[PDB]
Parts: C-alpha cells; structure tokens; sequence
C-alpha cells in the first residue's frame, strides 16, 4: 500500500 | 467544491496515487473523495514514494478541518482554499508542504 492516513502533528 | 481546482471528484484513490506519482516531484498534492469515509475528503500529497493523505472533513455549521493527532490544537478554516494555504506553509505537521497542486 502507497497510501499512508496521517494526521495533523501541530 | 468544483472551484477547487486541486479537487478531483471522481477518482479512486489508486487513481490518485497514480496522478501524483507521476509527477515524480516530492510536494505534489491533489484533494479526491475518500473511498472508506462517504462525505469525508482526502489531501494527498507525494513524498519519497508514499502518498501522505489526511481526511479532511466540513463542519456541520460549514468550516473545514484536517484529521489531527491526539493532543493538538485542531484548527478550523471557513473556506477550503483556506485550509490548503495554511498546509502550503512550512512546518505545519504535514509530513512536507503542499507544494505542485495537481490540477484538474
């Protein structure tokens, strides 16, 4: 899988 | 949200991990619908290979927020443009800035 879900870090 | 010219309203998400990676250009980003979440958002943007994309949802009251980590201020934008040209600055807590806007 190339996607990746992150997130907002700041 | 057709005035956004980064959005693609009717790909997949493998067709956005296409669109990108063709770019070969680390930064690139497009928004699409997500395909796991009906009425959520994703902002996609290429780094190394990967595709970092983080959901972005509308309020309920009409403003705009990106996912964001346990214990963070979240922040809310009026408009979307809004949102995409904070996330365009360095140091945001994106994995790297939005950078080549892949364009419908």
């Amino acid at each position: 899988s190339l996607t990746i879900y992150a997130q907002v870090q700041k | 949200m057709d005035a956004v010219a980064v959005y693609h309203g009717k790909i997949s998400r493998e067709t956005g991990e296409k669109l990108l990676l063709a770019t070969g250009l680390d930064g690139s980003y497009l928004l699409r619908d997500s395909e796991s979440v009906p009425g959520v958002y994703c902002l996609c943007v290429l780094y190394h290979g990967y595709i970092y994309t983080y959901r972005v949802s509308q309020t309920e009251t009409g403003s705009w927020s990106a996912e964001t980590a346990p214990g963070v201020h979240k922040r809310y934008f009026r408009k979307i443009k809004n949102l995409i040209s904070a996330f365009q600055k360095p140091d945001q807590g994106i994995v790297i800035p939005l950078q080549y806007p892949v364009e419908k």
